RNA sequence: ACUCUGGUUUCUCUUCAGAUCGCAUAAAUCUUUCGCACUAAAGAUUUCCGUGGAGAGGAACAACUCUGAGUCCAAUUUUUUGAGGCCUUGCUUUGGCAAGGCUA
């Protein structure tokens, strides 16, 4: 009965994820599941050390996701 | 689950998982123990009372409910 | 549009250098060669290794079954 | 029998200004755009008070409902029909 | 689940062959059990019954927990307890000394 | 099961019983599915015509309700100047009943008739060997000719599900009869009712309430109009 | 407040709190054709939101139609607003400001008064009748007033219980209706982003007799509450439109399995609806309880004893439940009005969106400068005091708060049509009760007491002591033209003031009513038809003035046109004998009057785009096309004033010195006209030459306005003048056998039948015809009497056509009380109007010259 | 899924009923209007034919269908855990609290 999180507003958008342990990440959304695990293109890591770390396509478990901010205008 | 339908509109005190206190009028609940409390005042420790309003407390962070006062008129 | 477990299947099809983050453990991440997933994102890694951020002594683990309830983020290299 | 009253009040709070506290102590006040059965709140025009006291302006926010400690809804919904 | 059958006793095939079978042993052997539980505590007792959430009824328990001073280990004896089973780290049949 | 009791006060009938009673009373009923037939021929129309001292052609004729304005006694104002009046069609009696406030000076005790009710397009079923839901040839044909999702999308309908009444037949052997009972005159559109006296049931009241048929002699036409006259005086 | 309000499902504190959040408000006009189900749909929404307000079993509660003439006629006459709180499919309650508008085409103006204060439209379509006259006209008027258009295909039970169509063929009927509405919207709008399909949620299916109402999402949610695991929005994306269901792969395919499978709409929606209606009406006693058990409906033993139509209404009230598909449709597809404030200000505000107040009105904020706009005046049933009804577009009206009402003639330089009125009381107007409120924020509709005195039709209420640069909203551009003209006098002249009082009151009640006094002292009411003027006359004699009133015969207003250029170039000097103006009048090009009237051109454009239009569309030189001064009697009227004055012969600055007065005299001349003092139409007035006096006290004003009117009149009369007839477009809905009867009725009244086309999927035909409006008096009575009520006609104004006579023909003798033949009808129509007007017996072409 | 109401029919009485009390329609009387009153209209009253509801009383057989009430879920998203341990200050109600940094 697990409905998907309502995120076609946020598809192909530049979002900054907040992750669990005070962590942060940035990237383009590419999709989801009903469990809100997000797949991300052009992922820049953006740690608290201050230097920005690009990766690319990553997958983030939805358990660890605190918030999405759409940095791009939806 | 009439054990908390017995407690609707009673002014209840909800101790939370961080230790914060929600003294609010117990309006509604569900199977996940998400509470709807109206006119809810938060009590934290140094004492201060912080009025919030209609709090939708998610059930994950609720520890313990207890009655503070009878339902108002 | 990519759904995530399809990209996990593409990761094992690529047998990439998957670095997996941890829930609540921001210091230690784990490199690995991904082989298998399931319904609940449990991941087996062939040459997995612990990387700290203060220590940064990469310890080799072998093929692990890291539980789905512990991972945060599957990056590559 | 299926959906509870507080998620009906959360759906009734859409369009209004709700202030949601999350698990990491960050308080998000702004216009709740959409909310689901799980408490995933797409909100907008968000004033954010972090734990330190800093206030930021984040114009489009999607909070995962697992991390929500509570939401403070408008008292208009004290007269909402599902709270009767 | 691809086993939606009404006559579900696979959960004690779980308790004879699987991982939780270690405690049906102490349902039947009446053996002393050491439990490392989440507040850095130890619960040694004898589990009378349990099932899939690992919630156990334990009888005649000595519980150990240490305090800082730098740690001295204190004890308290409890008659008999219900223990919610997500509040464990590990469960241990106490070993054969002989 | 079918009546109140021995007092014979309330009846409740099965719709096959009401269908076959409707078929047995077919000769006494006009098979009108509307009251559009009684446009300018209903009670309000006749109350209006009595109030205006005007006679609808198929209808009754009364004494004047008010003393008439003699149009040779009014004295050529600038209002009733006949050199100002554009005559296209004669403003009939029917137009002053149909719009009593537009076409009458002094409409007093006058009744606004019901306007159009929408045309009940009910296709009576000649053949019971026909399905109850059937594209009858009275129905004009629909000459054939969309954001549809792709078939590659993974929407599945789950196993328990199918349409709501898939086991139920679309029509039964008494479905067209009940649809015909929807458009049946009173008392045949009922399935429960209160019992009436045999005095109280006029078998032919809705006969003179129709227009008098074509080709009738003058005495039956004045009989229709005078039956209407005492119908309207009663009402 | 605290007034005594009926028992309702919501509570009025929640309604007053949804009033503040203007994201949860839907200003909706329910508009459609006559008797297409709108009032019964509002009745269904009222029965949903009011548990004690219930429809009687054998007779439909209307609950709007609160007038006596509405209850007796059965035709909706005035728009009744209803403010309910309706829950959505997700359970979310939205405030709904619903305008139940009359679907009769004569009362089309009333729909416009609802279309102005609405952000959206629900177009109600009879599923049996399909798209009719007023559905096309309100599609046109709804996409032209920049409104979001949704469709409720009401009366789907007529597909089941009347036509007894198969479910595939009734799907074809509904699909044809949706395709017809899509074709009409693509006709009247260049945009194709407003495609109406039930897949989008734009189309709702309904039966307001039996309280059926579903979109695809709300019917899919019945499956989602019956079977748990299904997500209903993805299902609703598959339910309509040549998508078949494969029950072996459980997947919806575009390719049909088995070639005898049905569409998803027929299988999953229409066949359950048919089986519900067929099990109720056919098999109540035998097999209704087992299918009711299959649907989850249990009825009481008292409830199964009902007759078949109340039992149908009850069974579908329990199955479909609340009308959450209507709320789905109007929430997804009708703006916010926060979102809908900007097209509303761009379309209807005279300053536009780019003003400093147009910006603050696009924000729609309740803490803004007050910019209420009232389009309707609702009389209380004592008749004395009116209440102005409209929407607050910014700010908040308060009861007791003094306020500045601006009438329609208020410009920012002519500030005298304003008046500072104290707002007496505020009501949230539901139909049969009013919720008295202390304030009304922006986006909401409001009945206002105390602002009724300084306004006739349409007001902009602002605040005093601020908003000094506050302009009015545009007056209601109506769908049609009030053409039918009745003269009205009291029976006893001593009670003339009551009638005059009542005349003012019907001028407030009916938005396209024109009450004027002609030069003979004749009081004249203009209306759109005979039902419209019958209700106006009823309200005049019964509601407002309690006196007896003689009516004249209904006549029409004529227009005046020319057919060739003027014979001699006409001139007029002022009474100074300076300032000669020299005009000719020639007929406009074909379709140009339709372009000026339907705002295809504006004088509000710059000279470049206007000249480019007239060059690329009507073969004008850019010499002539850059020389357009004005546009007929109003800013959008069917005449043109051009100056062909060369700058060699005329000083162009000295001509622009008196351009305003020549334009004013031309507009007044085309407003009255020299034949019968009725509007000049389709005439190009070319100023050929213009002597202008040098010093400004010798030109201007009292000299050049009547001189310009005299040269407009003489240039008109020297061109060969013709009268114009209003022609009514008549849509007749007859049976197939009554078509030759409709032809016979129209042949006696100069009516030309355009078409007789079968209503596809109904046994009826539509005969579209063109009757003259002077020949339409009792036409619908002739038609419905001759066809024994089976044919029914609605006639609305279409165009003006030249009367077949010649009006300046003294050779024609007219015996006074005879129907004249066609070839001198214009001579009858000109002089009798002239007698009615009271002007002279004949107009000579030399009356406005200077030679005689 | 276990228990206690209420029934239905018929006969009669009493009272209310401007509700199509009647999906039918009479008669009398009075007043008014015109004719010049079965062949005529209005208003009002009354009587009849004979209703619905409520209340009450009798007597016939049904007694728990109905209207109600009392009476299968440990794997992300809530209820089968990221939990527990270290450091500085403000006060210590010398138990320690509050904030932040951590470590896992
Ligand atoms: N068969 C059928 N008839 C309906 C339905 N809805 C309404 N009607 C009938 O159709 C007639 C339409 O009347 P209304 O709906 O009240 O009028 P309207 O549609 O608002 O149009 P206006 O008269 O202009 O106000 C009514 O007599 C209703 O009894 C329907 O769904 N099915
Ligand atoms: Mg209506």
């Amino acid at each position: 009965k697990a409905h998907p999180p309502e995120l076609k507003k946020f598809m192909d958008k530049k979002l900054s994820l907040k992750l669990n342990g005070g962590r942060h990440v940035q990237g383009i959304l590419r999709g989801f599941d009903p469990f809100m695990n997000l797949v991300i293109d052009e992922c820049v890591e953006m740690a608290t050390s201050g230097q920005q770390n690009n990766i690319g396509m990553v997958v983030i478990r939805g358990n660890s996701i605190i918030m999405l901010e759409a940095l791009e205008r939806v | 689950s009439s054990k908390m339908l017995q407690h609707i509109d009673y002014r209840m005190r909800c101790i939370l998982q961080d230790g914060r206190i929600f003294i609010g009028t117990f309006k509604a609940f569900d199977k996940h123990m998400n509470l709807i409390l109206c006119d809810c005042d938060e009590f934290r420790k140094r004492e201060e009372k912080r009025v919030l309003g209609l709090v939708l407390l998610r059930g994950e962070n609720l520890v313990s409910m207890t009655v503070e006062g009878p339902p108002p008129k | 549009m990519v759904q995530p477990i399809n990209l996990i299947f593409r990761y094992l099809q690529n047998r990439s250098r998957i670095q997996v983050w941890l829930y609540e453990q921001v210091n230690m991440r784990i490199e690995g060669c991904i082989i298998g997933f399931d319904e609940y994102m449990n991941l087996v890694l062939d040459d997995a290794e612990e990387i700290h951020s203060k220590t940064k002594s990469r310890k080799q683990l072998g093929r692990i079954m890291l539980k789905g309830d512990n991972i945060t983020l599957l990056q590559s290299v | 029998m299926s959906i509870g009253v507080p998620i009906k009040v959360l759906h009734e709070a859409e369009g209004h200004i709700v202030t949601c506290e999350t698990n990491t102590g960050e308080v998000y006040r702004g216009k709740l755009i959409e909310a689901e059965d799980n408490m995933n709140c797409q909100m907008s025009n968000i004033t954010v008070t972090y734990r330190d006291g800093r206030v930021a302006q984040l114009e489009q926010v999607y909070i995962r409902g697992s991390k929500i400690r509570f939401l403070i809804l408008p008292d208009m919904l004290k007269n909402a029909p599902m709270l009767k | 689940e691809m086993t939606p059958e009404e006559l579900q006793k696979r959960e004690e095939e779980e308790f004879n062959t699987g991982p939780l079978s270690v405690l049906t042993q102490s349902v039947k052997n009446n053996t002393q059990v050491l439990i490392n539980c989440r507040n850095n505590k130890k619960l040694l007792g004898r589990v009378k019954a349990f099932d899939r959430h690992c919630n156990m009824v334990l009888e005649n328990v000595k519980e150990m927990w240490t305090e800082v001073s730098k740690p001295v280990n204190k004890d308290r004896y409890i008659s008999k307890m219900f223990l919610r089973g997500d509040s464990v780290i590990v469960v241990l049949r106490n070993p054969l000394i002989a | 099961k079918y009546v109140n009791g021995s007092t014979y006060q309330r009846w409740q009938f099965t719709l096959p019983m009401m269908s076959t009673l409707y078929r047995l009373a077919n000769q006494l009923l006009t098979d009108l599915v509307d009251d559009n037939y009684f446009y300018l021929f209903d009670l309000k129309a006749f109350f209006t015509s009595k109030a205006l001292n005007m006679a609808i052609p198929g209808g009754p004729k009364f004494e004047p309700l008010v003393r008439d304005i003699n149009l040779q006694d009014e004295d050529w104002n600038e209002f009733n100047d006949i050199n100002k009046i554009i005559i296209r069609q004669p403003i009939r009696t029917e137009y002053k009943i149909a719009f009593p406030y537009l076409y009458n000076n002094l409409p007093h005790h006058v009744h606004l008739t019901w306007y159009h009710t929408p045309n009940v397009v009910f296709i009576k079923t000649e053949d019971p060997d026909l399905p109850a839901f059937y594209f009858d040839p009275l129905i004009n044909p629909i000459s054939h000719r969309e954001p549809l999702p792709d078939d590659d999308e993974e929407f599945e309908l789950p196993e328990f599900v199918e349409p709501f009444l898939k086991d139920t037949p679309l029509y039964t052997d008494n479905t067209a009869n009940g649809i015909a009972l929807l458009w049946a005159p009173r008392p045949f559109n009922l399935r429960s009712g209160r019992t009436r006296r045999a005095l109280d049931i006029p078998l032919v009241k809705n006969w003179y309430r129709e227009h008098c048929p074509a080709g009738q002699p003058v005495k039956v036409r004045v009989s229709y109009q005078k039956l209407l006259k005492y119908y309207v005086l009663n009402a | 407040m605290e007034q005594t309000l009926p028992v309702t499902v919501y509570e009025m504190d929640f309604l007053a709190d949804l009033m503040d959040n203007s994201e949860l408000i839907r200003n909706v006009t329910l508009c459609g054709h006559l008797h297409h189900g709108k009032t019964c749909f509002v009745d269904c929404l009222i029965e949903q939101t009011h548990p004690e307000i219930r429809k009687r079993y054998d007779q439909d509660l209307c609950y709007t139609d609160i007038l006596f003439t509405e209850q007796e006629r059965g035709v909706g006459i005035k728009s009744t607003p209803v403010t309910v709180v309706l829950p959505d499919t997700k359970g979310k309650s939205y405030l709904f400001n619903i305008m139940d508008t009359p679907g009769h085409v004569n009362f089309s103006d009333e729909v416009t008064a609802g279309l102005r204060i609405s952000d959206g439209v629900v177009l109600f379509i009879d599923a049996a009748e399909g798209v009719m006259l007023n559905t096309e006209r309100l599609i046109k008027h709804a996409v032209q007033e920049r409104l979001a258009v949704t469709v409720c295909i009401n009366k789907i039970d007529r597909l089941i219980l009347e036509l007894k169509l198969p479910p595939t063929d009734a799907y074809y009927k509904l699909r044809h209706i949706v395709d017809e509405v899509n074709g009409l919207i693509s006709m009247y709008s260049t945009d194709e982003n407003l495609i109406l399909s039930p897949l989008l949620g734009n189309v709702c299916f309904s039966s307001s007799q039996y309280s059926i109402c579903f979109t695809l999402g709300s019917f899919a949610k019945i499956y989602a509450d019956t079977f748990g695991d299904i997500n209903y929005q993805e299902f609703a994306k598959r339910l309509w439109g040549d998508i078949y269901f494969n029950p072996k792969t459980r997947k919806f395919t575009k390719k049909a399995p088995t070639s005898s499978s049905q569409r998803s709409f027929v299988e999953f929606i229409l066949e359950p609806l048919y089986k519900i209606l067929a099990q109720v009406v056919g098999d109540v006693d035998t097999s209704l309880p087992r299918t009711l058990d299959e649907l989850g409906i249990h009825l009481t033993k008292e409830e199964l004893k009902l007759n078949i139509r109340p039992l149908l209404r009850l069974v579908c009230k329990k199955f479909f439940g609340e009308f959450t598909g209507f709320v789905d449709m109007c929430v997804q597809h009708i703006p916010s009005p926060k979102v809908g404030a900007k097209p509303k200000i761009e379309h209807t505000y005279t300053g536009g969106v780019d003003s400093d107040l147009g910006e603050a009105m696009s924000d729609c904020d309740p803490d803004g400068p007050l910019m209420c706009h009232t389009t309707k005046m609702y009389s209380t049933d004592d008749g004395v005091q009116f209440h102005a009804f409209g929407r607050v577009l910014s700010g908040t009206i308060h009861a007791g708060q003094p306020v500045k009402v601006l009438g329609e003639n208020y410009t920012l330089e002519d500030e005298e049509d304003s008046q500072i009125c104290t707002v007496g009381r505020l009501w949230i107007s539901v139909a049969r009760y009013h919720i008295e409120v202390n304030r009304v924020p922006a986006g909401n509709w409001v009945l206002i007491e105390g602002v009724d005195q300084p306004i006739v039709k349409t007001a902009t209420i602002t605040e005093p002591r601020g908003n000094e640069e506050a302009q009015i909203f545009r007056p209601l551009k109506f769908n049609t033209t009030s053409v039918i003209k009745i003269a009205v006098e009291p029976v006893n002249p001593s009670e003339l003031p009551k009638m005059l009082d009542g005349l003012r009151k019907v001028n407030k009640s009916y938005p396209s009513l024109t009450t004027k006094v002609e030069e003979s002292g004749e009081h004249v009411i203009l209306g759109t038809g005979e039902l419209y003027l019958d209700c106006v006359m009823h309200d005049l004699r019964k509601m407002y003035s309690e006196i007896d009133i003689k009516v004249a015969d209904p006549v029409v207003t004529f227009c005046e046109t020319v057919v060739e250029t003027s014979s001699l170039k006409c001139f007029a000097e002022t009474p100074n004998k300076k300032n000669k103006i020299t005009m000719i009048a020639e007929p406009l090009e074909k379709g140009l009057a339709e372009d000026i009237e339907n705002e295809v051109v504006q004088i509000t454009w710059n000279r470049k785009k206007l000249g480019e239009f007239f060059q690329t569309k009507y073969d004008w030189d850019l010499l002539a096309a850059r020389s357009i001064w004005a546009f007929g009697p109003d800013a959008t009227g069917p005449n043109i004033l051009v100056d062909d004055t060369l700058p060699s012969e005329v000083d162009k600055a000295l001509l622009g010195s008196v351009k305003d007065s020549i334009v004013q005299g031309f507009q007044w001349g085309t407003r009255e006209g020299p034949l019968c003092d009725e509007l000049i139409r389709n005439v190009k007035f070319k100023i050929l030459d213009a002597v202008v006096a040098q010093e400004p006290l010798h030109r201007g004003g009292g000299q050049i306005i009547p001189t310009a009117r005299r040269v407009v009149y003489s240039a008109f009369l020297m061109a060969t003048p013709r009268l114009m007839e209003p022609y009514y477009f008549v849509e007749v809905q007859a049976p197939a056998d009554c078509v030759s009867a409709v032809y016979t009725v129209l042949a006696r009244r100069r009516g030309h039948v355009t078409q007789d086309a079968p209503i596809p999927g109904s046994p009826l035909y539509t005969i579209k015809a063109f009757i003259p409006a002077i020949d339409s008096f009792g036409f619908e009575t002739d038609l419905r009497t001759h066809t024994q009520g089976q044919a029914f006609s609605l006639s609305v104004f279409h165009h003006w056509q030249i009367v077949p006579g010649d009006p300046l023909d003294k050779s024609i003798v007219i015996r006074p009380l005879e129907p004249q033949p066609a070839p001198h009808l214009a001579r009858e129509f000109m002089i009798k109007t002239r007698r009615r007007k009271g002007l002279s017996e004949d107009v000579s072409i030399s009356k406005f010259f200077d030679d005689p």
